[PDB]
């Protein structure tokens, strides 16, 4: 057809829409919005209170065996109210398909941890705690996992500055490795890179 | 020795616009399904994957 | 830089407009049309500073 | 001037081994206990 | 597609001869014995090593190494502060200081490349418009001192007209591709 | 929408618990890390750490904060954090920057 | 000596590459793909381009994809080597590490042949790939495939039936399917205790659904069970060099897209279009329509997978890298459970993991 | 636009005309709009650019040899799109990726013009206009550009 | 009989059939209580008596396990005992009821 277009295919966007009704009248209680991307990607939004009873769902349930938790990412929209938007990518085995199940979270408003459910989780929720600052209840033990020890932030966040607000060098004179104001020698140089013009229209929201 | 390289699909003086080809603007919002803001049978995520066939070059290492 | 470009001679192109390569082909400089018109002056690519006349 | 570029050569690559060759080594065992219970005897001896 | 690796199929078939084969197995060291005369057929094969100071290994035309300006054959920088390489220099160590020339041309004052912070990825050779900066086939420019790694306008310039023949010779070679 | 403490009465008992287990964990880190303090050092920046955040009122970041210093606790129990990060707190390389403007004025701004 | 808890304490070589890739273009970001799996580059790199592409809505060229799909199994080989040997050296057996390394030394010559870089290619860019094979690449890859085999075999009867390598391994860091499928295992993790599934048999990307190969599947679930996977795949890796070297088309080898990936040098030289195309790719780069995905691939260790989420700039809003062998190394405790230290040392090494990949 | 190029001929050359110490004009990058000729001859009122000839062979130029000075002279170097008009100034001097850009009031003039001061690590690069209705209206004058 | 399943830890269940009718049995029992209404009880009920169907029609386990579409038999038991805790938990849960809070006016828009 087109060399340089990716094929399009239709069967599956049918058969993942069918699902997202399949689930949005099975758990009514949750789940606030569903959507199929021209990728063919299920993404079902849910209230947050319901992460546990959806996962659990989705695991258990004989026409849905997603057995496998891909990752547990969380994205940071600082504009809306909610900032961050916690994405638990999920896979079934026996039907050969991925769905995505998305929530949201503040500063103030932890997430159930679904360790119970999968246990893969147990080291993706401490990141999300260690960077983000999202909270978890229940976790059975959270920590920071890639941060400094004494670490003061959430690097994630969109705020938070690239270079942070410390460096480390040795110090001859107490002999050890102490903590200072960061002090860089050519400073990031951001480039203001956005054209002037508009590309994608379907985008082009109205007023 | 020197080689020469053959040129693209779109080497073309005609038909060759590029509205025709262009693959980002096809890129449309995804498509909402049940949505807060606006006896059927059982369905499946996809038709349940079949069973591996055991291979026939070496089937036993 | 500036002495190497001063010690070399000032080209001559019987055409009104010459084409500029940095003169390796496709290994130099994109290719630019430099007009020739001026004569109180020679037409001096800008990529490479190659001085063209017209006669 | 034609295209001059990487390809295979006409008619395709000769075929590969890629499949184990762990061969069966042919001693026996009743050989293996023999030599050494005659070596015990001669010593013995 | 499938093929077991490690399968254990039929257990019946237990036989004096296949007993006393297992039996000198386990008691003589048969496999052990095996592994031994691999690594002796080993020791008696050619070494692989080079001696290496006076016997470089094999390098492509498209090797990155040291960083390099190269000029025009009458002898001008070709850099005429594009600026792109510096825009694209994914780990910032391009920095680029141009002004006007007395001749009423194009040229930079101060160009810095930190190679100390240059991850050697190409993608200035590749995005320079006139064949300026490009990456020379030396990969022996270890420094004791740290400022001795941040380089200037420069020391690339000479490290250009050094390797200028081999430069040369790869971008002959592999501008086809290019 | 609480975190763990409804209130901040609630709240208050489980910041003065925290309190507790670091002034009797003080002793322990200054003796098996054999840092060059002394415990009353150590316990009196103790208690700066904790005041540095007396002016939080809202009960969900009063909670926060305990759940990041007992977790800092934790941290520093189980000896994962080694002396060279304990010392940190302590800003023994700082220069106390002056503060009057008069001063300010003449080192930069 | 008895392990009673394993606790791994990570995070030493984090380095912020997911907020760092915020600041940089898509292409200015491929680098870093490369250094997320250190052992296996093209493929991480390979992901990345596959997310791009997807979100771009556009097709790599026929030729492209078989040549991705070929050094993809490269790489495979490349790792696998590496697991293998370090994991033998670290158990105790040494000479297999200095036997292989000369072939990972071989494969080296390729990638910098093709690349100009013996690791960190940067050759797999969304779009296709940066240049084209220099001529002879493939007639020294056939040199090379044809004997490796016979290297491998010798490494084989090396360790593969040696009595203190099967006690050593066997019956150690046994995990079972369902514990595996809950604590999120991938590839091997997952194959090597019976679960049938590998994605590029299941979810085919690029070419992997025209060459045939098997997919290796133990039934004990232990090191031993999956050092014998990761030797059969690399075999297996050999059957789809062959064809893909039997099978390589011809043609351009990146998307002729000239919004996308760079024009040739010579049309940059020749054509105002093409250099005003040149220029903004490789200034501000383009820009991905808005939109979000998550890319998985099986990396020559697991399941490599990028949840890429763009708002239309040239710039991705966010790059979540899952990394095969986070779950991994998570589930390390279960697996060593009732295990001495040294069946931890082993346990570890049949994990392969790469700490580039699990701190991204 | 398109991605490719069909056109398989040489290109049109245009002289560099001598306009003054402020504007250099490389006139051949000049897509012939007359958005600097409407400036001239309606916001400074000058009337000294103007189009020349027909066909490819128009150009856009003082057909004699004069100086296009004015008060509001400067603006073409901000009105024409295609770098054809330039500062003699600021040539090379920086990218528009580089540079920072805040936004400040002219003081040279007593007007009240307001501008953006675009700065590039440490330097001052350019002036260039900021678009205040009452005040300035996008243009600002030759001194303080 | 079949000697071993692939999958390390899922041992062989000699009575399949037993299993499967008693498991799928309890299912159905427990749906019961749910809400007449419950699309999860109109939904399972379905997937449950057709797979209770299937294992009534056939007797031979291959035959079975390929009618049934689960690879192995005893995984196909295992997938029935979660499908029955999965229901003990919905009885608690009550996902069927209307939705306990609406979105943030954007929460779910992008691009912002
Ligand atoms: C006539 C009337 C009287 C007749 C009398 C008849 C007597 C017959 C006696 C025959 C027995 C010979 C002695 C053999 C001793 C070996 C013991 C043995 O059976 O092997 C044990 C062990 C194998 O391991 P494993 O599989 O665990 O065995 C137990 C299985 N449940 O084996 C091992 O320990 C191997 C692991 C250690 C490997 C060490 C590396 C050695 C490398 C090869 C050395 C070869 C040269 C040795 C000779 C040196 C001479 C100076
Ligand atoms: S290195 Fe190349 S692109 Fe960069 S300023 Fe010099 S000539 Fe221009
Ligand atoms: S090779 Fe890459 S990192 Fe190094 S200077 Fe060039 S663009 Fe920058
Ligand atoms: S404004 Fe610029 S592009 Fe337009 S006619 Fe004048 S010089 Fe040419
Ligand atoms: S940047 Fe614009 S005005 Fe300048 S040469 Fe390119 S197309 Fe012409
Ligand atoms: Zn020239």
């Amino acid at each position: 057809k087109r060399p340089t277009v990716r094929p399009r295919s239709d069967v599956t966007h049918k058969q993942l829409s069918a699902f997202g009704e399949y689930v949005a009248e099975i758990l009514p209680k949750y789940v606030q919005q569903v959507q199929v991307s021209c990728l063919d990607e299920l993404e079902i939004c849910i209230h947050p209170d319901g992460v546990i009873p959806t996962l659990t769902f989705l695991r258990d349930h004989t026409n849905a065996q997603f057995k496998s938790l891909a990752d547990l990412t969380a994205v940071d929209v600082p504009t809306r109210q909610n900032r961050f938007e916690i994405v638990y990518n999920l896979l079934s085995l026996r039907f050969n398909s991925r769905i995505r199940v998305k929530t949201y979270a503040d500063e103030l408003t932890p997430i159930d941890s679904i360790v119970s459910v999968h246990i893969a989780a147990n080291w993706y929720e401490r990141e999300v705690w260690d960077m983000f600052g999202v909270f978890f209840f229940n976790h059975p033990d959270l920590r920071r996992i890639l941060t400094d020890y004494g670490f003061e932030g959430h690097p994630f966040r969109k705020d938070f500055p690239l270079t942070g607000y410390v460096e480390l060098r040795y110090d001859d004179e107490v002999k050890r490795v102490v903590a200072e104001p960061v002090e860089l020698a050519q400073e990031f140089r951001k480039f203001d890179l956005n054209s002037p013009w508009e590309a994608f229209p379907a985008y082009r929201q109205p007023p | 020795p020197p080689p020469k390289l053959p040129v693209g699909p779109s080497h073309k003086l005609s038909n060759n616009y590029y509205c025709t080809r262009d693959g980002r603007r096809e890129v449309v919002p995804p498509s909402i399904i049940m949505s807060s803001q606006k006896e059927k049978k059982a369905v499946t995520p996809a038709p349940p994957m079949k069973r591996w066939e055991l291979s026939k070059d070496q089937p036993y290492l | 830089a500036i002495d190497l470009i001063a010690q070399q001679p000032v080209n001559e192109v019987e055409h009104r407009i010459i084409a500029c390569d940095g003169g390796g082909g496709a290994l130099g400089h994109p290719k630019v049309y430099i007009n020739l018109d001026k004569e109180t002056k020679t037409g001096t690519c800008g990529y490479c500073g190659l001085q063209f006349k017209q006669h | 001037s034609k295209v001059k570029q990487d390809m295979p050569p006409p008619g395709g690559y000769g075929p590969i081994d890629y499949k184990r060759n762990l061969p069966r080594r042919g001693l026996s065992g009743y050989s293996m206990f023999a030599v050494g219970i005659g070596a015990l005897i001669f010593g013995y001896w | 597609t499938y093929k077991y690796v490690n399968k254990k199929e039929q257990e019946s078939e237990v036989d004096m001869k296949s007993a006393t084969d297992n039996a000198a197995r386990i008691l003589m060291w048969t496999e052990l014995i095996r592994g031994l005369g691999m690594t002796l057929s080993y020791l008696f094969r050619e070494p692989a090593t080079i001696n290496y100071p006076f016997e470089k290994g094999p390098l492509s035309p498209r090797f990155r190494g040291e960083h390099a300006l190269r000029r025009y054959p009458s002898g001008e920088e070709r850099c005429i502060a594009c600026k792109l390489c510096e825009a694209i220099c994914p780990a910032q160590a391009i920095t680029i200081e141009a002004e006007p020339r007395a001749d009423g041309s194009r040229r930079t004052t101060r160009y810095d490349i930190d190679m100390t912070k240059c991850i050697y990825c190409g993608f200035c050779q590749e995005a320079c418009p006139v064949d300026a900066i490009v990456e020379g086939p030396n990969f022996e420019f270890s420094t004791e001192t740290h400022e001795e790694l941040l380089y200037n306008k420069e020391k690339l310039l000479n490290n250009g007209d050094k390797w200028e023949a081999e430069i040369a010779a790869n971008i002959q070679a592999d501008y086809l591709y290019r | 929408k609480p975190i763990f403490s409804r209130d901040l009465n609630e709240a208050k008992r489980r910041v003065r618990e925290l309190y507790r287990a670091w002034y009797r964990e003080v002793p322990n880190t200054v003796h098996l890390m054999q840092l060059d303090i002394t415990v009353k050092q150590g316990r009196d920046k103790v208690r700066e750490m904790f005041m540095k955040n007396a002016h939080v009122t809202d009960p969900r970041v009063v909670d926060l904060l305990v759940i990041k210093g007992k977790m800092e606790l934790q941290e520093t129990i189980k000896v994962w954090k080694q002396r060279t990060h304990v010392m940190r707190f302590f800003h023994e390389t700082e220069t106390p920057r002056p503060k009057d403007f008069l001063s300010k004025f003449y080192m930069g701004h | 000596e008895m392990v009673r808890k394993c606790d791994p304490h990570i995070g030493l070589l984090h380095r912020g590459t997911e907020k760092l890739i915020e600041y940089k273009t898509y292409l200015q970001a491929l680098p870093y793909f490369d250094r997320l799996d250190y052992v296996s580059m093209m493929c991480n790199e390979q992901a990345y381009s596959i997310a791009v592409e997807k979100l771009l809505n556009i097709q790599p060229p026929p030729r492209a994809q078989w040549i991705r799909v070929l050094f993809g199994e490269i790489t495979r080989i490349l790792n696998h080597i590496m697991a293998v040997t370090t994991h033998a050296l670290d158990i105790g057996a040494m000479t297999p590490f200095f036997w292989m390394f000369e072939e990972r030394e071989k494969m080296f010559e390729f990638y910098e042949r093709v690349s100009g870089a013996r690791m960190h290619a940067a050759y797999i860019r969304p779009g296709g790939v940066h240049q084209d094979l220099p001529l002879g690449l493939l007639d020294d890859i056939y040199e090379f495939s044809k004997n490796f085999s016979l290297r491998i075999d010798e490494v084989e009867e090396m360790l593969t039936n040696n009595r203190i390598w099967r006690n050593r391994t066997v019956d150690i860091g046994v995990v079972t399917a369902e514990d595996a499928l809950n604590y999120g295992f991938s590839g091997v993790m997952l194959r090597g205790s019976g679960i049938q599934w590998d994605l590029r048999k299941t979810q085919p990307y690029d070419v992997y659904d025209q060459v045939e190969f098997d997919v290796p599947i133990g039934s004990r679930g232990d090191c031993y069970d999956r050092y014998l996977c990761r030797v059969e795949e690399m075999r297996q890796s050999l059957r789809i060099i062959e064809q893909c070297l039997n099978k390589m088309p011809p043609g351009e080898i990146k998307v002729d897209d000239a919004k996308v990936s760079p024009p040739k040098r010579a049309e940059m030289k020749t054509s105002m279009e093409s250099l005003i195309h040149h220029f903004k790719l490789y200034t501000e780069g383009y820009q991905v329509p808005p939109g979000a995905t998550y890319t998985a691939i099986e990396a020559p260790k697991g399941e490599f997978g990028v949840y890429l989420v763009s708002d239309g700039s040239s710039r991705p809003y966010r790059c979540k890298i899952k990394a095969p062998g986070f779950a991994h190394l998570a589930g390390l405790d279960k697996m060593s459970k009732g295990h001495m230290l040294a069946d931890v040392v082993a346990i570890i090494g049949t994990q392969d993991i790469v700490f580039g990949e699990i701190d991204r | 636009g398109s991605d490719r190029s069909r056109f398989l001929e040489g290109k049109r050359a245009v002289e560099d005309k001598n306009i003054g110490p402020l504007v250099k004009t490389i006139m051949t990058r000049c897509i012939q709009c007359t958005r600097c000729i409407r400036f001239a001859s309606e916001i400074a009122g000058v009337d000294d650019l103007g189009t020349t000839g027909r066909g490819n062979d128009m150009q856009v130029g003082t057909y004699i040899e004069k100086m296009f000075m004015s008060e509001l002279s400067g603006n073409v170097i901000d009105i024409c799109p295609v770098g054809a008009l330039t500062s003699k100034p600021y040539a090379f001097t920086a990218r528009p990726w580089e540079t920072r850009k805040t936004e400040s009031i002219d003081v040279m003039d007593a007007v009240g013009s307001n501008i953006v001061v675009s700065t590039r690590t440490g330097e001052v690069m350019r002036i260039l206009p900021r678009m205040h209705e009452d005040i300035n209206e996008e243009w600002i004058s030759d001194k303080t550009r | 009989l079949k000697k071993t399943t692939g999958l390390v830890g899922l041992a062989v269940c000699d009575t399949p059939h037993e299993r499967l009718t008693i498991l799928y049995t309890k299912t159905l029992d427990i749906l019961k209580h749910f809400p007449k209404h419950a699309a999860y009880r109109k939904y399972t009920e379905q997937i449950t008596n057709e797979k209770l169907d299937m294992v009534k029609a056939e007797p031979d386990v291959k035959k079975l396990e390929a009618l049934l579409q689960g690879g192995e038999v005893e995984e196909v038991i295992l997938q029935a005992e979660k499908e029955l805790s999965l229901a003990r938990k919905m009885l608690k849960w009550k996902p069927w009821e209307p939705l306990v809070e609406e979105p943030p006016a954007n929460q779910w828009k992008w691009p912002i």
